[PDB]
């Protein structure tokens, strides 16, 4: 693979991959918009760390932590949002 | 929602040359590293060539000094310009968008056109 780098607002997810991310994390759009928050602030949260994504020679993103070797597929938080959407559900039943 | 839609493809003499053509849509364009990718019948896809926001690119070995990736970002467009085409360049070509949510540490997603065939053939 590469680093994925940008060289020498647009960063601004759209409202559609806001949607892809939320299902992503388990969340329901259309029946759960009261979720909704935690994809919109999920999907632009930092690699922890060292971690860094990367493109594999057949065009797959992933990510890679250059500090110990792990690697991943998912961004490294999205296993948090996942248990913060399990829990803000059955706080708000 | 970045959407991809290749077009210039088909038949090529062996030796030929042929420009495969891009468009894309959505406003994240000029930050998206640009890429084409291609999949031989049977095989796995591999990268050609991609171009990044700076305009920074990358070619595999194969076709290096014979292919030139470019990007119009006033008009969101990516060219594939190809020469010198052999026997081994027969394959699906995709193009790829590779999208950063984050200018450094982020996300990226990754979005894909449909393909368009290119056969080097001396029956073109």
């Amino acid at each position: 693979g590469r680093p994925l780098r940008i060289g020498d607002e647009t960063y601004i997810p759209s409202e559609q991959e806001i949607l892809e991310f939320a299902r992503e994390i388990g969340i329901d759009p259309i029946k759960e918009p009261e979720l909704m928050w935690l994809a919109r602030e999920g999907i632009v949260a930092p690699l922890p760390g060292e971690w860094k994504p990367c493109q594999d020679i057949t065009g797959d993103i992933y990510y890679f932590n250059f500090a110990n070797g792990q690697s991943m597929w998912d961004h490294p938080c999205d296993e948090h949002y996942r248990s913060l959407v399990i829990q803000e559900r059955a706080k708000l039943s | 929602q970045v959407q991809l839609q290749e077009s210039g493809g088909g038949l090529v003499q062996p030796g030929g040359s042929l420009r495969l053509s891009c468009s894309a849509s959505g406003s994240s364009f000029s930050i998206n590293t640009m890429g084409w990718y291609r999949q031989a019948l049977g095989k796995q896809r591999e990268l050609v060539a991609n171009i990044n926001s700076g305009g920074s690119t990358n070619y595999i070995d194969s076709v290096k000094g014979r292919f030139t990736i470019s990007r119009d970002n006033a008009k969101n467009m990516v060219y594939l310009q190809m020469n010198s085409l052999k026997p081994e360049d027969t394959a699906v070509y995709f193009c790829n968008a590779a999208r950063p949510l984050r200018p450094e540490g982020g996300r990226w997603l990754n979005y894909w056109g449909q393909g368009t065939q290119v056969t080097v053939s001396s029956a073109a």
